[PDB]
């Protein structure tokens, strides 16, 4: 039975880089020769006890292309949750005697780790878990970067915005420093740097890393320019606006991108960038949104299928 | 072992014997780990004239031994310490505090957003040595604080 | 066509001890032998006027199972709802020209059986309504009682907690009334005593029922303890503390109780069961959860096919 | 009470001694009362074996003293413990455990409305005995509850 | 100095007969002879945490009445839980560097008993601290008791409603308690009940009481009729309206009632009191609102002055 | 004319030495000799756009103090927008016309400054505008410093906490800057460090600092220790706790004080400053808040009356 049948998927870190190429090869074939009665018959649990709307359609739709139901909830917005009453481990006990897998995103880190001890046979794959982890994410964006480059190893890759509290840069960064040879550009502004925690990581692993200050200081080199979202509620106005026209990609600063050169963002972008992206070929995270859905088809598919049959 | 000083000392027929605990560790210990919690007769001895070493704490468990990992347990708070096996009244065995690999449910993540704090589970940390410093890893928030700041609490 | 075939799930007191039989016997069976295509081309409005989770998706999750299509809402938190525009009976008109069964709760009494007068010849089965019924709530205690002791006459049953507004303890106490030999044991604090009429009711048929001020008073001699959660809003927090102590369950409690004794609980539990009596053999309130399936599958199957061929 | 004279503890000089704990008591009393938190020679016997009640505890502090008021503390917990004063080697007198008319720090309110239990206050309690128990009331919330509850689990 | 001078007023157990006959000698002679002038120049705080318009409005009129200058707020929130933190030591201490006297009402018991071990030398006056006490309003009835009935002693007092809950009876039969022969009838429905501690009190006390089932029973011999509002989410819709009716009162029961007969009620009254009761010579509880200013003047009179030349 | 007589009190920047002395000399002879009646007959607008309790009871105990009449209202809103239109400049336009000096507090930066430039003759008082100015609690501070140091010349200020974002300490950095010999420390985890501009103008003028990691290094020279809120929101719960440490305050580390050093803070304190340290002599932040009474009334003081008699 294939690695990761039945297998919990809560954090990047539990996945070798054997499984990271399953999971991306398992992707590319749902995409070219889909299989929509795979799951049919399983019932899966859309646990949101956080809401993301575009998280859980992807998700649900994924369901839904491989001929599974879906039974679920999203924002418990309870009044002032001091105590929402039930424990998680409560809630989790019950729930997993009704489905056969549960998908949860949860406001609060380890939540889908705890999830596991009490789901009994039934995988929970975390969706989102405090700022700790968010691997369908990540799932997503190495396939989205196989696919566009056609490798993992050997990459020029930059990663813009809030590094300090982006738990999917987070993410990013461990996974490919999992393949060999990637460069690691890291652009920005010094109240938001990249933890030195994952610095260390890197520098253990022999992976080169260099810190810029612009984007179009590096644009000529990369293969990769992720982008993420700088909250302004993390700053100052005066201060956001003081530093704001450093991180936002125009069409301009790309004049000198390579051709094979794409732009990723987790979404939503708003501030940082412009939409006369969008027209050109560099564009890719309207694509890279799509690609969830076979990023997350492949990972139910491979856990709640003894083989895949491809 | 027996602190004999003039008159009289005492001493268990077989079991365990904390010796070296650093003033102030020994009620602790018996808190934390929960050690009063037995039938068996334990006799603990507070603020002992160490001399050379100081003051000390000591404890015996009569009937009672600790596994190597219970052992390790001891580490973070009681290194120095040395615990003895008592059988026919001497001590057959001698071993000492090791660093442990994992340190369950005496600790508490100072994550506040973290969930283990409002639920029925045992907190687990990973312990990973960086040359005297100990950062402790939790096993649900996934975040890496260091030794000091987690034993605060 | 059977006994059940389109008729209304409203209040227990409608079900005689033979239709209550019918269901149990169809559930063991959908246990065992599962059909996920019986309800197949079905499609099932999942009604909630009035938010409940578990519920929902329990009852959804047995849609599914059986191959049905659900379709339906949750809690319209309408701001102060003085009046939320259109009659019940004008949803009711509306919503039964769409589908082929209505799964309602809502938070006034009657409820059910008011739409039982516009639904037509849509067949509406009641999840809850307001501190009447919840008759798929019995189904499911009784199902779980005969599954563990094997029998439903005869029986040694203890409730506890808030007998006098527990909706459920009230209809467990009827269903099981319909059996015979059955004799009860009603702990409760002074404040919250079963009431009257339950007792009235019970004289009548001649069945004995004794009350108790603690649980381990009658802990040696009971087959099932029924616990219900007691709601400090319906005490002072003084008083309730003054009592709590004295109906909450604990492991050490049941080193006296029999071997095929089991703990049920409707849950939520929070103060009520601790934590150390789920792992005991007796603990059988998450079992009991996902016997809200079976119990809930069976009565679908049962109203909306002319024949059940198992 | 128990007198063991071959295997037994070393006798204090000069200080308290707290016999007749009941068993299991004894701990909470080092807890609760912050007995530890010093720096002179404390020796515990746990469990100790007393056929007047089977296994009892028992704590010697050297140096200390506890007054009329200190010892009419322990009245909920070990209100048959005998607090025997030493000096120079023999009891120059003993003490039993009175009931105190008010309990200070150590209990917690039984009410989850009361403000007590936020707040930088130290809890109080009214203490009067009324056949089968004894009442304590609240300083704070002024309700009256039964000890039994008050001192729950 | 007075009896009351700096005093913190914070449950009607700490004050005695004499306080008691000092607090209503003082209020009678403010109604009679107004000081308008008696604490000009001093500051009020009117710190209302848990808002109550009709308890403010009055404790603010009287501050006014004699010259005062009032600053305060009025409630503090969020939907379930509040904000972020800050004690109420730390406010109490804070405040009480501004201001020359402490009003305040609290949502938990014994809040104002912990101001005052932080508001240093100025005196804290309770106007409410949960279900606990709430003086002013007790000191208020009682003045209107000895206004109307010439005394305070070998009275026959009815108190009806909800006496398990109502903060105010529990207070009142307390401060009456003080005095001698009084002899007390309750009339309430089994589940709103005298608690027993007082009860047990007035045995003590060698006090005469007595359960009654109706008004009807004991009309012709009470002095004061005191009301209370049973509030219908201390009861199940159902049980509310079968209870109910014995406990309202129509101006045709006064029937046979003393021609110094009085009734009174803290209000609001809703459903208790029918309007054709207002119409009667009986009726006084807006009349004893109106007093509250008289008993609430006395106690800020006394508390911050050394002496009183009334 | 005094110099401050119908000036508006928008920013720090906008007053002088003198006017800072002008300012605390009068508060130190209210304090000495209060005036009860010098602004009798004066209506004062009170109108918190942003509610601060603390803030505003503070300042409206000292309108009450030299017996001027407040009308007032706090907050405005909606939840995270508020309601239709209106103008800041017509709302200050209208009361301009009824009141004799505005106070106000507001959300966005520069609200006091505008409000000046349609209040005509008026004078405009600032309490709060955004992360711009609070002109009143550094005028307290300085009273505080001085009244307890003797001087605000030749200081060793020490400030402790969020120095990026507290408005408080930047300000009192400013107005400290104003005189000779200080010199400051500043104690901040690097994420919440003092603002380079802030630092430029301490080199440009000469003044002595240094940036030091904990209390401990400094508290042997400090006069003046001047803490603030490190708001967890600025930082992720896991960040917060690791520095946490660091920055909180235990009645231990006084151990090597100086008699004269005092701990100040703007407060709310919550985890801060230990409760223990509540009982030392140095604990000075409740005795700083009732300073600002003084300088409060000082300010109204002079910029309503021609001339003081004082
Ligand atoms: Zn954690
Ligand atoms: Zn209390």
């Amino acid at each position: 039975a294939n690695p990761l049948y039945q297998k919990h998927i809560i954090s990047i870190n539990d996945l070798s880089r054997d499984d990271l190429n399953l999971v991306l090869a398992t992707a590319a074939k749902l995409k070219a020769n889909p299989q929509p009665e795979l799951l049919k018959h399983k019932v899966i649990a859309s646990c949101f006890f956080e809401a993301s709307t575009r998280t859980r359609l992807s998700f649900e739709t994924s369901m839904h292309r491989l001929g599974a139901s879906v039974v679920g909830f999203s924002d418990s917005a309870n009044t002032s949750l001091g105590k929402k009453g039930e424990t998680l481990a409560d809630t989790i006990s019950v729930i997993s005697t009704y489905v056969d897998a549960i998908v949860m995103r949860h406001p609060q880190e380890g939540a889908a780790r705890l999830a596991t001890e009490f789901s009994g046979n039934v995988p929970v794959l975390n969706a989102g878990d405090g700022s700790n982890q968010h691997p369908t994410q990540t799932l997503l964006d190495l396939f989205t970067i196989q696919e566009t480059q056609g490798r993992l190893d050997n990459l020029h890759v930059a990663m813009v915005g809030d590094l300090k509290y982006g738990r999917t840069v987070h993410s990013l960064t461990q996974a490919l420093a999992k393949f060999d040879g990637n460069r690691f550009y890291f652009i920005a502004p010094d109240a938001l740097a990249m933890p030195q925690y994952i610095l260390d990581m890197l520098d253990e692993k022999g992976i080169a890393w260099s810190l810029h200050s612009s984007i179009e200081e590096v644009m000529a080199e990369v293969d990769i320019l992720y982008m993420t979202r700088v909250q302004k509620e993390r700053l100052d106005p005066s201060e956001y606006a003081n530093v704001k026209a450093q991180f936002v990609l125009r069409a301009s600063d790309l004049h000198n991108a390579k051709a094979n050169m794409k732009v990723l963002h987790p979404l939503p972008r708003v501030d940082e960038i412009a939409t006369d992206v969008d027209k050109t070929p560099h564009a890719w995270y309207f694509q890279q949104a799509g690609n969830g859905i076979f990023a997350r088809q492949a990972l139910l598919a491979l856990v709640l299928n003894r083989d895949l049959v491809l | 072992m027996t602190h004999d000083n003039k008159l009289q000392v005492e001493a268990i027929k077989r079991g365990t014997v904390i010796d070296a605990i650093p003033a102030q560790i020994g009620f602790k210990l018996l808190s934390l780990f929960k050690l009063t919690e037995t039938d068996q007769r334990i006799t603990i001895g507070l603020n002992l004239p160490s001399g050379e070493m100081g003051r000390k704490d000591l404890i015996k468990i009569e009937n009672t031994f600790l596994s190597e990992d219970q052992v390790d347990q001891l580490a973070l708070y009681a290194p120095q310490a040395t615990v003895n096996r008592i059988d026919n009244y001497e001590v057959v065995g001698k071993s000492r505090p090791s660093l442990p690999e994992r340190i369950d449910n005496v600790l508490v993540c100072p994550n506040s957003n973290c969930i283990s704090h409002a639920e029925p589970v045992s907190s687990s940390f990973a312990v990973r040595k960086r040359a005297n410093d100990i950062a402790l890893k939790c096993k649900y928030c996934e975040k890496e604080f260091s030794h000091n700041v987690v034993l605060a609490n």
